[PDB]
DNA sequence: GTGTGTCTCAATCGTTTTACAACGTCGTGCTG
């Protein structure tokens, strides 16, 4: 719960990792490192991740480092000292039995806009979506125009 | 060092006097009005201000190396040299140098940073139609009482009309774009507060425009 | 020094962490993948398979076998259609935030568009979207419609609920 | 989940706009062809990501809006999100984030809080957001991304969800914080010997 | 004349001796995706000798299931049907072939250069999702090329190559002028005598050897100049007049503006030619900052330019629709409609049935499940 | 005067801005307009710019106020009249040298890129306007049109553009030799024009013209002594005179460069 | 009740590293 309130020591070593070095002084640097330890091997709190694990080693170990300083000044000190449309295209073929060839097909189809431009090409998708999936065997190459023979 | 000294004396004697005896000493930093320091180009205008607030009678000489501020790159040295103005401006009483005041504020309505634009309106509002006194409650324009013709409104009113005169069409449109926006101000209140002020100076302008119906050639534009 | 020796017992660890959970995750989105995809054709199979390393998106348009189809020969609208998977997957998996799309329907068909739109409404369900088109088949899944219009130099913003379906499409 | 968005001074957008509290589930845009689609979302995309950080001069100009009314100087983009707990600090229901630009400054910031931008990455990086290209975002024409570009960049997608990279780092940086306190240790502990003889 | 007809065996997804028919002007290929519907645009491009990478795949065994050949027959505007054959040998080498006769790369590449179809530089050529990054590149490769184009690369060879002669000859003749001057100023000794008479005779070899370079400099700078100057005169001049007829729609009847400049007028090859274009309702910004439609209708008005100066007999297109909306779409398509003649053949691959709506052949791309092929049928639009 | 006054209203937003604004700043709770103007510039826009150099000053500030419109608008390509702006900052009244530096200081604070090596073209327009023939000869100490060039694109740490417009005024200084025996009096009074905009600026480094002289004495050294034999016989021709001439220019400006700054020693 | 004296927020002036763009180096794919 280290984010939420400040009551462990986890959360002060979460501000250390979070915000930066400072904003921790010697009189709040003198914290825990086993309850931190036993605080991060077990779940974390709200986000169940790694990521807050990894800032959290970041933080643990960086106060270390500094603590660790700290003793090292104070003993030079001490020394210091001591010195001293395809349904409906599929309906209308689902419908009509073998032999139906195309232009058959579209003779029993009128768009309503009346054109044989946009029905006409719309009819020639949706035989392509059909053949496209088990629906029709077609064949073309006999030197024939428009000789497309349509059959299930 | 250079910075240490000059940042000293800011503060350090309290009293310009020093300089009642030491007009070269004056005259150094005086030179220093153009360092590339950011930082010491204030602390010349800050110490330029104090010796006008004690030993007045420096207004001409000393003018020159504060405007030459105003058209500088740093943002500190703009923001100060504003509000030495604005004391300057009450202090002084020549006219012909009232207006230089006013040319240069509105030269900087517009300005790289959002705070310029900010500081420089309110500077503005404080002196043209914003008088600090009493009676400017309340009441319209009368006949020559409480001396308030020739003495309150004539630093209110005076200073206008010679800057709005100019036919440079640059003039014509930056006061008036200026004035649009000293208008949305920041709403404690915002139009009544306002109004009271400038209807007076509406009417006072007025008064004076009564003059044309009980009366000069320029004087009328 | 006591210090010192609880820290490396727990970046041990953490490690021996971090690399289990790389192995589950691995898992799930695969499985994730594999799932939707054959959601998305009625007939085909996907999945991946990590390298022998600590990937290779083994994907097929077919039910019987493959013939050594190889990516990035395919098409372009079928790997559109697997990135798509992909991301869709990994979001399964895991609620990622506020995804944002821009002109998806690039190179798609009627029907796979229609199955992207099922497949996000559900996925609509789960989060959080927002996305652009100009096809009939994106529109009708949003349930909050918006509106942009460029005028005097500027670019303005509104919202519109009805008419863009029918105005935008036809 | 977010909720609304204002731009103002950005590409394509002069004054002051805001968009609804838009809803939780699916949204769409639509408009004409060439107009405040992928300017939007790139605003988007410039509030929150890793994108125009190597900028210059005439790139912090190239993102201003460049038109007859008046010179313009400063841009900013604020969003706002309504999260529950998934942003760390759950002491603030609705937080909120901007990113302002003027020619020669920047500055991210939290509620008009102004932090730099290093705590804004960091905040961004403990919530469940990707710092480089995300593929949770899909810029114009570029579907084609994550199904033919080279597979050891899925294997680092695939360690990035996972959440490892960061994870690294820090353990690298750690060992060398380590070997710096192993140093000083080494220098105590020959000091306090001293100590100890004396 | 124009295309006439394609017999391929074993192509990629394409198994058995398939017939590609008639190819009218102005034809599209239609077709479910995944299935043929760019295979042929792919034939075309292997016909019309090109690396591999260009194409999707990265080899030249991966196009199969047996070793396959592409052959292509063509019309001259005056009867004849050359054809041109290219297959692929095992092991992976391949064998062009003329009218079945072997013959190398080099009268291959030059008796197809005769018709107008500059394959060094392919620009007939478009391919899926890349209309936009036609008009978005540095500028130093839109000179290049234009430059290829123009066919320079051997006087570009000789250019820099004999800069780098004249840089080193002068530079070398000014230090050598530099050590004489300091020399011989010491002079008032047989030191200073050998320094002169030798430094002398050096200096004038150099000097030589620098005239002459500067000659071969000057005649293959003229060349170069001359082709260049003539390439970039004649299209700079007719781009804002098509660009205007691409944009100028019924709501906008002023459509915009486009502009080619370059910094050294005398100098051309050093900055790249910068192109500029001005949607109608919009000011001046780079190409970089433009959005996807303009960028679209910019390059097929750079490509329409292209085509003013050399005609080439055919133009393949690939979806070029992408990011574009209803108006312009429907502008292109009714320039592309009123512009084919006999010296253009449009075949254009879209799914926008608005666009390919009103053309007149089509050929649409089915895949019967059972052997794989992608087989394909065509029909006409004229009994309608 | 109708030309400028139709292109106000996209500007007098300005102040009716805050006409608007104060709908806007304070809210209140054919589509052909906008591409009008944008178009009938680019129509007659070769009068526009050649209208600035005439001595009606009416006329000409008259002009200018449509030119200081147009590129603040950006309705017309920059690029095709920037190599005006340069023959509009010095040879003319002092009226109008503010507002050419205005916007020559404008483009190159945020554009960079659209204008970086016009100054080639630009210079051989302002050599086009004055005449020079048997008159004006070109001696030193003249108000060279470029003062104000460098010093606008000087202020940063400039180590690249500064040398950039050098090498565009330069570009004739060496002598390529395009033909050695045609050139004319005024294709060498072309460069000798150019020699004077390089003396007589100022500069804040030393280095650069340590090059420049690098290179005229490479011309001294390569094409000198092939003249030298041939002026000093009969002097029968005009392919040196129109060449040699040019080349004892050259130790002009070279003599006058060691006195530039009394610096180089040979 | 009025001056006190202490705590907390904003610009700016050297460093630093860090992204970026130019330049040889190889290795696969062909064609003669
Ligand atoms: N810096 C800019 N300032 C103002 N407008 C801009 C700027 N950059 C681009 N634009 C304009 O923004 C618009 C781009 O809108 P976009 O969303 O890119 O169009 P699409 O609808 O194709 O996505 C274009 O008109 C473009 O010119
Ligand atoms: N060498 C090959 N042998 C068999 N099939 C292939 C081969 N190379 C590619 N394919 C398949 O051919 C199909 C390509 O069809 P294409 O025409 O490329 O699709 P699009 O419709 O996007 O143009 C894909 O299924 C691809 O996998
Ligand atoms: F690859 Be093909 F154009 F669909
Ligand atoms: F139309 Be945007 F560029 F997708």
């Amino acid at each position: 719960e280290a984010i939420l309130s400040k009551k462990g020591p986890l959360a002060k070593v979460w501000l250390a990792a979070h915000w930066e070095k400072k904003l921790s002084k010697v009189q709040t640097l003198h914290t825990s490192i086993e309850q931190s330890v036993h605080a991060i091997v077990t779940e974390e709190t709200a986000p169940m991740a790694l990521r807050l694990s990894g800032q959290l080693m970041l933080g643990v170990v960086r106060i270390y480092s500094r603590k660790a300083r700290y003793l090292l000044e104070d003993c030079t000190e001490a020394l210091m000292r001591l010195k001293m449309s395809s349904q409906t295209a599929k309906d209308s073929l689902r419908n009509k039995w073998d032999p139906y060839t195309e232009g058959e097909k579209v003779s029993f189809q009128t768009l309503s806009a009346g054109c044989n431009r946009e029905e006409a090409v719309q009819l020639f998708f949706d035989v392509l979506v059909l053949a496209t999936k088990d629906v029709i065997s077609v064949k073309q190459d006999v030197a024939i125009q428009n000789e497309i023979t349509l059959t299930a | 060092l250079r910075t240490k000294c000059l940042r000293i004396i800011n503060q350090m004697k309290t009293i310009p006097s020093i300089l009642r005896t030491h007009p070269e000493v004056l005259a150094q930093i005086i030179s220093k009005s153009n360092d590339q320091s950011a930082i010491v180009r204030d602390t010349v205008l800050d110490l330029l201000g104090t010796y006008i607030m004690a030993y007045r009678e420096t207004i001409p000489q000393i003018y020159g190396c504060i405007i030459s501020g105003i058209s500088d790159p740093s943002t500190i040295v703009r923001k100060r040299a504003i509000k030495q103005l604005c004391e300057v401006y009450e202090a002084t009483e020549d006219l012909n140098i009232r207006v230089d005041i006013a040319s240069k504020l509105l030269t900087r309505s517009n300005d790289e940073e959002e705070t310029i634009s900010e500081l420089s309106l309110e500077v503005l509002e404080k002196l043209w139609f914003s008088p600090a006194s009493n009676e400017l409650d309340c009441q319209k324009g009368y006949e020559q009482l409480t001396f308030l013709e020739k003495q309150k409104l004539r630093v209110q009113y005076f200073p206008i009309l010679k800057l709005c005169a100019e036919p440079s069409t640059e003039r014509h449109v930056l006061l008036v774009t200026s004035l649009k926006t000293m208008l949305t101000s920041k709403e404690e209140i915002n139009l009544s507060t306002l109004h009271t002020q400038i209807r007076l100076l509406l009417s006072c302008l007025f008064n004076q425009l009564i003059e044309v119906v009980t009366e000069t050639k320029g004087i009328l534009y | 020094r006591r210090s010192q020796e609880s820290i490396s017992e727990l970046t041990t660890v953490l490690d021996q962490r971090k690399d289990e959970a790389i192995e589950r995750t691995f898992k799930q989105v695969a499985k994730s993948f594999s799932e939707i995809f054959v959601k998305l054709v009625p007939a085909g199979r996907g999945e991946l398979v990590m390298n022998r390393r600590s990937i290779s998106i083994r994907v097929s348009f077919n039910s019987k076998d493959d013939e050594q189809l190889n990516i990035n020969q395919l098409s372009g609208g079928q790997k559109s259609l697997c990135a798509l998977t992909l991301i869709f997957a990994i979001q399964r998996c895991d609620p990622a935030p506020f995804n944002i799309l821009d002109e998806c329907d690039a190179n798609l068909d009627a029907q796979y568009r229609s199955a992207i739109a099922a497949m996000v409404k559900e996925m609509s369900k789960t989060s959080q979207f927002i996305c652009t088109t100009f096809r009939p088949e994106m529109v009708k899944v949003a349930d909050n419609f918006y509106g942009v219009m460029f005028n005097h130099k500027v670019s303005t913003v509104e919202s519109i609920s009805k008419e863009e379906a029918m105005a935008f499409v036809e | 989940y977010i909720t609304k968005i204002v731009i103002q001074g950005f590409k394509s957008y002069k004054d002051y706009t805001v968009i609804e509290p838009l809803s939780p589930h699916h949204n769409v845009i639509v408009g004409r062809n060439g107009s405040g689609k992928s300017n939007f979302f790139a605003a988007i995309r410039f509030v929150l990501s890793d994108a125009y950080t190597h900028l210059s001069r005439e790139e912090r100009q190239a993102l201003l809006h460049e038109g007859p009314g008046a010179t313009v100087m400063s841009a900013y983009v604020e969003v706002t999100f309504a999260n529950a707990d998934n942003r760390f600090p759950t002491g603030k229901s609705e937080v909120v984030l901007r990113r302002t630009i003027g020619l020669k400054k920047d500055e991210y910031s939290l509620d008009k809080k102004t932090v730099s931008k290093t705590e804004v990455i960091n905040l961004l990086e403990s919530a469940g957001f990707s710092r480089s290209n995300p593929y949770y975002i899909v810029p114009q024409g570029r579907v084609t991304s994550l199904t033919n570009a080279k597979d050891s960049e899925r294997l680092e997608l695939l360690k990035e969800v996972a959440g490892t990279q960061i994870y690294e780092n820090r353990r690298a940086e750690s060992n060398k914080i380590m070997d710096e306190t192993i140093q000083k240790s080494e220098k105590i502990d020959e000091l306090l010997q001293y100590i100890e003889e004396r | 004349g124009r295309l006439l007809r394609l017999e391929v065996e074993n192509f990629k997804s394409y198994r058995g001796h398939q017939i590609i028919g008639p190819f009218e002007d102005f034809t599209s290929i239609i077709g479910p995706n995944g299935a043929g519907k760019s295979n042929l645009m792919d034939a075309i491009s292997f016909v019309l000798g090109v690396k591999s990478s260009h194409l999707r795949s990265t080899n030249v065994k991966e196009l199969i299931p047996t070793t396959a050949y592409v052959k292509l027959m063509y019309e001259l505007d005056n009867g004849e049907q050359r054809e041109y054959k290219r297959a692929i040998t095992p092991s992976g080498a391949t064998e062009y072939k003329i009218d079945e006769e072997i013959v190398t790369f080099s009268e291959y590449c030059g008796s197809l250069q005769k018709e107008n179809i500059l394959v060094r530089a392919r620009n007939f050529l478009v391919f899926q999702g890349d209309v936009e990054t036609i008009a978005s590149q540095s500028p130093l490769e839109l000179s290049k090329l234009v430059e290829q184009i123009s066919g320079s690369l051997e006087y570009k060879s000789e250019y820099d190559k004999s800069k780098d002669e004249q840089d080193k000859a002068v530079n070398l003749s000014a230090h050598s002028f530099n050590k004489k001057r300091g020399i011989n100023a010491e002079l008032r000794l047989e030191t200073v005598e050998t320094r002169l008479a030798k430094l002398d005779e050096e200096f004038a070899a150099a000097r030589k050897a620098a005239k002459n370079a500067k000659e071969r400099f000057n005649a293959v700078k003229q060349k170069r100049l001359q082709k260049f100057q003539a390439a970039f005169s004649h299209i700079s001049e007719q781009i804002d007049p098509i660009y205007k007829e691409l944009t100028k729609s019924p709501a906008f009847p002023l459509g915009g503006t486009a502009y080619l400049t370059l910094d050294d007028l005398d100098e051309p090859y050093l900055g790249g030619i910068k192109f500029h274009a001005m949607p109608p309702m919009k000011r001046f910004r780079d190409m970089d900052q433009l959005s996807g439609g303009e960028k679209t209708m910019a390059a097929l008005a750079l490509l329409f330019a292209i085509h003013s100066y050399q005609p080439s007999p055919f133009f393949v297109l690939d979806e070029i629709d992408a990011a574009l909306d209803q108006t312009n779409v429907t502008k292109i398509a009714n320039y592309i409609r009123q512009h084919a003649s006999s010296g253009f053949q449009f075949v254009v691959i879209s799914l926008k049935n608005q666009l390919f709506s009103k053309s007149e052949a089509l050929v649409g791309i089915y895949r019967d499940q059972q052997e794989n092929s992608s087989r394909t049928l065509s029909i006409n639009l004229e009994g309608y | 005067k109708s030309f400028l006054e139709l292109l106000a209203a996209d500007e007098d937003l300005i102040f009716e801005a805050d006409q608007k604004l104060s709908l806007k700043g304070k809210q209140n709770v054919k589509q052909w307009i906008e591409g009008v103007s944008a178009s009938l510039m680019q129509h007659f826009l070769p009068c526009i710019l050649d209208s600035c150099f005439s001595k009606n000053l009416r006329y000409s500030m008259l002009g200018i106020e449509i030119l200081k419109c147009i590129i603040h608008q950006g309705l017309v390509n920059p690029r095709m009249c920037f190599s005006t702006i340069i023959a509009l900052e010095s040879n003319a009244i002092k009226e109008t040298r503010e507002v050419a530096i205005l916007l020559h200081t404008e483009l190159h604070r945020r554009h960079e890129s659209l204008i970086d090596g016009l100054y080639a073209q630009s210079a051989d327009l302002i050599f086009s306007l004055q005449k020079t023939e048997e008159y004006q000869t070109f001696k030193l100490g003249e108000f060279s049109p470029f003062q104000s060039a460098y010093t606008i694109v000087s202020a940063d740490k400039s180590s690249k553009s500064r040398k950039k417009l050098i090498m565009q005024i330069l570009k004739p200084l060496k002598l390529d030799g395009i033909d050695l025996p045609s050139f004319t009096e005024e294709k060498v009074s072309f460069v000798s024009f150019c020699c004077v905009c390089l003396a007589g600026i100022p500069y804040v480094s030393i280095e650069e013209p340590l090059m420049i002289i690098s290179t005229v004495d490479s011309v001294l050294a390569t094409i000198g002594p092939t003249i030298t034999g041939w002026m000093k016989k009969l002097d029968h021709e005009r392919f040196k005179i129109l060449a040699g001439i040019n080349l004892c220019n050259l130790i002009y400006l070279k003599r006058y460069i060691k006195y530039a700054f009394s610096i180089s020693d040979s």
